[PDB]
């Protein structure tokens, strides 16, 4: 299921599990726009950041 | 629905609005004074699919995202306050004026207007009008008995009589310079208004400080350059079209979507 | 149940090819307006063995990976003012957001705010600060940037300020903002200011304004190429359509 | 808006430039301590497809 | 091309563009393997008819 | 579908004639202008039998199928003609009558090579061309100048108030190249040597094939008018000719698509 979710405290979530990667489950930014790679990286961009 | 026919719409009113400001100047090209304006356009926002330079994969990044358009827009209009062409009337109360600047007139609910249509006429009180009855501002006032009025370069006035030889001084007919003529607000009967763009007006007399000078008799014409307009006729004509065909074609596809 | 997502795809597609060519249509008169083509590659590949050489993969749709502006040089276009610039070459001008940011630009119509400075249409001004004087006789920028404006009683011009030009290693990775504006990206490399016409930077115009580079018969082409496309791809959903049908008939 | 009208266009400014200095000497041609004048052209920038 | 994975791809598409270095890669960050560099201030780019 | 995308390469190549032939006819008028001509091309072709394939035992084929892709425009050249000279009665207008350039320093320090001669002194006396730009070889003139002669020679002579001979202030040398067609068109009317162009000569006006040179007259644009005219008629017609196609195939598509 790749219907990826982050919630409101930038838990990266698939439906009712959170996802994991190197570690324990990933966090991302509080609002950061996410991109998702071509080999797994997650790019995350604070909104109105140059 | 579809985004292009959106799109194309708002080509087919910037199209729309180049027109108007190309027949606005093609109909007053007789007009004294006037300065010719050509409308200058921008496109719209963006939406970013992809973000251009994010992490395609390790060590590697985007080399361009997709970002697809919204359409266009008139952003805003600039007149090209150039020197028009003096034209003789043989009148003597009509002065053009060579180089920057003014005259002001004083419009009846008593703000301040800047007009640069040099043909004047005097009322029943005597006084230098504009042609429309607006005074102007430094009060010119004519006395009865005049044989000739000589307005100098410098922007003295003057009258003759019958007895005296020597004329007499009348007035001071100083003008007005800006910072950005671009940015003035213009309305009917050839006035421009100060704005906010503009800066602070500064009267001086004409010959110093960057103003220019009085030529009595001659009257200045419109700077519009008719073979550009027609040139610039086909173009919009031409786009239009090009414009409608893509709306025609959206069009089909939907219907072509639709009968499915 | 197998088909409809695959022909959802190419409709999506050919549905954004046509909104880019509408884009381009649109702005045929912008100034300094670079056409944009976009780029689709297919989807990834499912693959049958064969029991127990193999083959057998069957595909999916595609997708739209990337557009691209062309980002070459245009005509240009006389409006006799004196403060229109042309680009003759590779450059941007330097512009600042009033947030405090800076984006780059090719559009030149300069005008002047109230304090004398030189500014775009729309408020932005020119990061090198130009800073025309009042009672300016004429104003005049050449081939380099520098201007110089001429006053009233002064054989000699006094030069008022130097307008130089940033040039990038890739322009073409450049986040593209309304306005005629530009931000620089990662993609994009680090901006290299420079004096025009030294080091690969171009020459400025005087009274004359970049056109669009936008070709009216590629667009009428592909217009007829997308809507065909479109009309054919509708065939595909129709005929999936009926045989499902056909087969929970039964 | 294609390239040759632009070209067009730039031809017939220049030709009505032309026109305007040949009036201009036509004008004034009773006018003592006067000179006359000439226009020079010169083409505008070229776009290279292919590099030479 | 070469794949994050480091193996090799190989492609027919011609699109190419350029990063932040002046590597040619392909649309979409993957790189040529023989790794053409284009330098900046760079007055323009010729592909000729052979490879060079 | 294939012909969409041969008539396309076909509008393309007229739009690109009728572009060249604008141009042309557009700075008819600029002295020292060499006209330009467009050479296309058709493009590659898709084989799918093989011509001189073996068709029996004994016999083969005496023409296979190939299918044509389009056109292309594979370059464009610029003759290097001789234009008519005009008198302007000027003392330091200068007309080349032969081959050669005059060479001139460009302010960032390279060098351009220019065939349209007007010229003027700037406030040092120095001889530059109208734009700014001066003369290599730094033709000064003094300021007791009465009058200039340029000679078919190529020496500039000067002479002064109260003096029996002229002074020699200078050479003015000329530039020609082995191939003059391949020297990169910069804006401004000058050009400038490439790798296709050899490697610039120069020499004085008059030796070595080198042209001559005329005071007071101008070179003349060798645009011919009347060839453009007929070419505008056979540059429309084909455009419609070409649009015509693209309407039949569109034509053809709709029918298909509605079956």
């Amino acid at each position: 299921n790749g219907n990826i979710q982050v919630g409101p405290t930038g838990q990266l979530t698939i439906q009712g599990h959170p996802v994991i990667g190197e570690g324990g489950p990933i966090t991302v930014p509080e609002g950061s726009e996410i991109t998702i790679a071509a080999d797994g990286t997650i790019s995350a961009l604070n909104p109105g950041d140059p | 629905m579809i985004s292009s026919l959106w799109i194309a719409k708002t080509g087919l009113d910037a199209q729309q609005t180049n027109m108007d400001v190309i027949a606005n100047n093609l109909a007053n090209v007789s007009t004294n004074g006037f300065k010719r304006q050509r409308a200058v356009f921008e496109d719209l926002l963006y939406q970013t699919i992809r973000q251009p330079g994010a992490q395609s994969s390790e060590q590697t990044t985007l080399p361009s995202g997709l970002q697809i358009g919204t359409g266009v827009r008139p952003v805003a209009t600039e007149r090209l306050h150039s020197q028009g062409n003096l034209s003789q009337t043989n009148n003597s109360k009509d002065v053009a004026i060579k180089g920057q600047g003014f005259f002001q007139v004083m419009l009846p609910d008593g703000t301040s207007a800047y007009t640069r249509d040099g043909s004047f006429q005097v009322d029943q009180n005597g006084q230098l009008v504009t042609a429309g009855g607006f005074q102007v501002q430094p009060a010119i006032t004519i006395p009865a008995n005049a044989l000739s009025i000589t307005i100098g370069r410098d922007g003295v006035v003057s009258v003759t009589q019958q007895g005296q030889a020597a004329p007499v001084q009348v007035g001071q007919l100083n003008l007005t310079t800006f910072m950005n003529d671009t940015g003035l607000e213009s309305i009917g009967e050839n006035l421009y208004i100060e704005t906010q763009s503009s800066g602070a007006p500064n009267e001086s007399t004409p010959g110093l400080n960057g103003a220019g000078l009085l030529y009595q008799g001659y009257v200045e014409t419109s700077n519009v350059n008719v073979a550009e307009e027609l040139v610039n006729m086909i173009q919009v004509q031409r786009a239009y079209e090009i414009n409608s065909k893509a709306v025609s074609t959206t069009d089909q596809m939907l219907q072509k979507l639709t009968q499915l």
